[PDB]
């Protein structure tokens, strides 16, 4: 979710795609990210082009994190349920919103909430597309490089614009 | 016209500097995407030492 930019917007569609026109100048993303019976992330993303490199600098604040909870007490699996961000224009900031629930698996078959808002406002002052209200259709595969000793994650993620 | 920019295969940087409970924590990331297949593939590498937080917990966030 930090790139949605890369999403596959179907060609009958292309209009709707906000991320992919704020480019290269880029946008500013700012989610709240709520864990159910815990604390919550807050973040602010700056995504934009470099030269033709494609940049994500992200500052994360957590807070009222419960000690021994799910996400300090490292009690989630490491794998990834498929999951839709819903987007909606804000014609006022000249961008979107976006809200989903992504669900966490905990190791002992439970599931843990985290609701996501999201907020995106371009960089530049060029036009943008502000899209009817559609979905991001999200897969993504976790794992582990053999040779990395370091604390790593690999993500393949797949993302598609569907709902019009 | 930033649709433009998507036809192919673009390199993607991630940096994140975190603070969570007053766990600081900064991570690295490189990879690529290809907009045409909605596809992204990127490693992640915590250079601070330990992410204090489970990894699942920051996808949607890189
Ligand atoms: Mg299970």
């Amino acid at each position: 979710s930090g790139v949605q930019c890369f999403s596959r917007y179907p060609d009958h569609m292309k209009q709707h795609d906000f991320f992919k026109s704020a480019m290269p100048e880029g946008y500013v993303q700012e989610r709240t990210i709520s864990f159910k019976d815990d604390g919550n992330y807050k973040t602010r993303a700056e995504v934009k082009f470099e030269g033709d490199t494609l940049v994500n600098r992200i500052e994360l604040k957590g807070i009222d994190f419960k000690e021994d909870g799910n996400i300090l007490g490292h009690k989630l699996e490491y794998n990834y349920n498929s999951h839709n961000v819903y987007i909606t224009a804000d014609k006022q900031k000249n961008g979107i919103k976006a809200n989903f629930k992504i669900r966490h698996n905990i190791e002992d078959g439970s599931v843990q909430l985290a609701d996501h808002y999201q907020q995106n406002t371009p960089i530049g002052d060029g036009p943008v597309l502000l899209p009817d209200n559609h979905y991001l259709s999200t897969q993504s595969a976790l794992s582990k490089d053999p040779n990395e000793k370091r604390d790593h994650m690999v993500l393949l993620e797949f993302v598609t614009a569907a709902g019009i | 016209k930033g649709e433009e920019l998507f036809t192919g295969v673009v390199p993607i940087l991630v940096e994140l500097d975190g603070d969570v409970n007053g766990h600081k924590f900064s991570v690295s990331g490189e990879g690529e995407g290809d907009a045409t297949y909605g596809k992204l593939t990127l490693k992640f590498i915590c250079t601070t030492g330990k992410l204090p937080v489970p990894w699942p917990t920051l996808v949607t966030t890189f």
